[PDB]
């Protein structure tokens, strides 16, 4: 597949890697 | 592979901020440690041969606004070597694996351009004791920092990792093991405050003497270096307020060198300072009253609880920086 | 320390006299003679206290 | 592919078995596990199988990477010193292909040995972490650590960890030998001071080394090394305190002395050329000053957590 | 241990004597004879305490 | 006056420099020639 | 750009629930204040020129079940303007720095 981009979420952190 | 070096080439500054060792007021132990860290292995290379190795990491810590960045500027000025000024915006990337390949390429450039100095300001942002933080960034960045600091197959020899932080107790234990020189930069004492006043006043024509500077240093009880800088700035801006909020000028002694004074004198001409063109300007000289007003106006910033936390950190794992 | 207490103490009184005069001026801007005749006075007495 | 040309080292850092002070059980376990399948290959067949997983843990800075360097020196085998930087990529699937080709090259280069420093960077306990770069890599390492029947002859995985309680239980169970590296005792302290001083001239004796090791109560290996470094740097500071130099005996070997003596030539220290400066000798007072300066880098919470971990998984 | 206590104890006193002398010097830089004549003394007495 | 006060610092330095060899003799002397002189002020 | 507008397009109501001002009992001062602040700048914009400005926010507090949302329904009925009915589920998002952009 293509590249994998790291994102950021919020808890109440983590890495939800939403790729393209 | 070349875009990483092109992005990391913006971290090598070439402006050379002119801060010499005489500009720093006090901190003689920290200055001697930095001297034996950087000046000696380039000037006298015939002493560090065999089992004698130079220092490979120095952690500067203390209260906020004591001179850690100023000593970093002095090291970058008087080092005559490559100075790396990186932060959390030059290592963390959007992609996956680039956040560690940037650190690997940074240490590769530092080992390729030896002797080189890596200065990481605010190391507490990258090293957050890896117990509760973000898994990917925290674990990978901290482990790659440890491996690039000593590791096994790296052999970091000749590089210096400077670090300046206000929170030394929130460091990782492995990072604290890596930083082999914990130097505490405290609030300045009386002689350091008087020499800092003498440095910050400069060549401005004033009636102040050494006894006046001594009384000023005795007055500033508990002030920091930035607080001394801003009371010097306020006392220097005080003649501008004197020439602004006053009338009835008077030519003293020269193409009309007129000076504000009391209303009613030998030639108390009532006009405005805005009509006065440049170079016929004789501003009033500095006295001790302007610096006393600056001391009365500006308040110290550092509290008396962070000092207890820094004292506990010194008595736990720290040296003294005089 | 005591010579400092002296120069600061008089400097403080002078600041207060000037403050009272500024308040007095501000007062006339409403024609408030009462306040004025008072602050302009609390001030003067104090310049004699110097 | 060809990007794994930096995971293997060809430097072979000269750290012998005598340089590692103390740690006799870990040293003999690593010694048998790296030597005896090469020494006597008939001894390991069938039931009496060699050790396929070695894990090292303890306080930070106790000799784990030093023992790995000693194994890489006195092993005579292909050393794969690789970490999490060469296992994760920007793409998908290549993070598994890297571990697959890594174990393929390690099986092709038998006998080899794989040393993973800081194995907790790969084991985030998969709570809510990155899926494609954490869980698939962990399952790939779990199925490539299944060489109890595949890699009976060949590779051997290592591990060095400062914080071992934050480790995945599957790979913890897969690591069959877990050796606890403690703080060194008094004899290890004395021979570590003897090794770190080395061929430097001194007046220190065995009683001086014994009282130095008795003064270092709770110190570590890196702390002993930086104390030795400070004691080595102290005569340079004494030369830097240049006052009343004095020549001793060949071709004008100068030495600073007390203010007021016989032949106290009051001069500077930078005006003299090199190779004619007879430096002062190492006493015990500069060592005591380095002890008073340098603080221990370990605390008591890490020690009790290490004690809890070894009493839970000894 | 006791011979170590002895060498460190005297080494510590010597460090303190040198510190007091450095403070004394720093003091004359303001012509402060008072401080000076004192630190230069607390120091000397201590070199006799050695 | 200024030269005399400076000669104390000059002394008190030598004294310091002397202890760096544990030379108490020199020290107890220079630290003294200095003190006497601060009283001569 | 398109994601935020596509998520916030559902907050606009076009159903126009028919609740007149006569369907609310009492609340004369609140009725007068809401009536002027929603009707007068829409009907007679020449009365607020320069120094005089309309109200820029009204808080309706009280005990639960007193007709606050019913009064808001009356304003949404006879407002003749765009009505945005937002809540906690439309502004708060999961990502970092997404609620403020919303
Ligand atoms: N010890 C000091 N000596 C000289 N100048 C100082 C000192 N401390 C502070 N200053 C002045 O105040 C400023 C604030 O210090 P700075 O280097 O910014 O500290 P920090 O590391 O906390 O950011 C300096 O740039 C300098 O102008
Ligand atoms: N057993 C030992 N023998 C000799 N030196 C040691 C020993 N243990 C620790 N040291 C010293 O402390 C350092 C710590 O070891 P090192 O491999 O650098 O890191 P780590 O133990 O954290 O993996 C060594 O490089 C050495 O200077
Ligand atoms: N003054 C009133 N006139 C007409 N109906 C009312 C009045 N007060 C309350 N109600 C009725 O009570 C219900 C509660 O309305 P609502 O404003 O949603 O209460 P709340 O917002 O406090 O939960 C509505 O369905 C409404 O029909
Ligand atoms: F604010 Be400084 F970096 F201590
Ligand atoms: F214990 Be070490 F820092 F690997
Ligand atoms: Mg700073
Ligand atoms: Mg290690
Ligand atoms: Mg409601």
């Amino acid at each position: 597949g293509g590249d994998e981009i790291v994102n950021k979420v919020l808890g109440g952190x983590x890495x939800x890697x939403x790729x393209g | 592979n070349k875009k990483l070096r092109g992005a990391l080439s913006s971290a090598i500054l070439s402006e050379k901020p002119n801060v010499k060792w005489e500009d720093v007021a006090g901190l003689e132990g920290a200055k001697e440690a930095l001297k034996e860290a950087v000046i000696l292995p380039v000037k006298f290379p015939h002493l560090f041969k065999g089992n004698r190795k130079p220092t490979s990491g120095i952690l500067l810590y203390g209260p906020p606004g004591t001179g850690k960045s100023y000593l970093a500027k002095a090291v970058a000025t008087e080092a005559n070597s490559t100075f790396f000024s990186v932060s959390s915006s030059d290592l963390v990337s959007k992609w996956m694996g680039e956040s560690e390949k940037l650190v690997k390429q940074l240490f590769a450039m530092a080992r390729e351009n030896k002797p080189s100095i890596i200065f990481i300001d605010e190391v507490d942002a990258l090293t957050g004791t890896r117990g509760e933080g973000e898994s990917e960034a925290s674990r990978r960045i901290k482990t790659e920092l440890l491996v690039q600091m000593n590791g096994v197959g790296n052999d970091s020899q000749g590089v210096l990792v400077l670090g300046a932080t206000n929170i030394p107790w929130q460091l990782d234990s492995a990072i604290r093991r890596r930083f082999e020189r914990r130097i505490y930069i405290p609030l300045p004492d009386l002689a350091a405050r008087t020499t800092m006043f003498e440095i910050n006043v400069g060549d401005t024509p004033c009636v102040l003497t050494k006894e006046d500077y001594r009384t000023l240093g005795a007055m500033t009880e508990g002030y920091s270096g930035s607080d001394i800088a801003v009371v010097v700035k306020d006392a220097l801006m005080q003649p501008i307020r004197k020439i602004q909020s006053a009338t009835h000028f008077k030519d003293v002694s020269e193409t009309r060198k007129l000076t504000p004074c009391s209303p009613g004198d030998d030639g108390a001409i009532e006009m405005s300072w805005t009509d006065i063109e440049a170079d016929e300007l004789k501003e009033p000289d500095l006295t001790i009253k302007d610096f006393l007003k600056a001391i009365k106006s500006t308040r110290p910033t550092v509290n008396e609880d962070d000092l207890l936390k820094q004292e506990q950190f010194t008595r736990d794992f720290g040296q003294e920086g005089n | 320390k005591d010579e400092l207490t002296k120069i600061m103490d008089r400097a403080s009184k002078i600041e207060q006299i000037q403050k009272l005069a500024k308040y007095a001026i501000s007062a006339l801007n409403y024609e408030d003679l009462p306040t004025a005749k008072d602050e302009l006075t609390k001030a003067l007495d104090l310049l004699n206290s110097i």
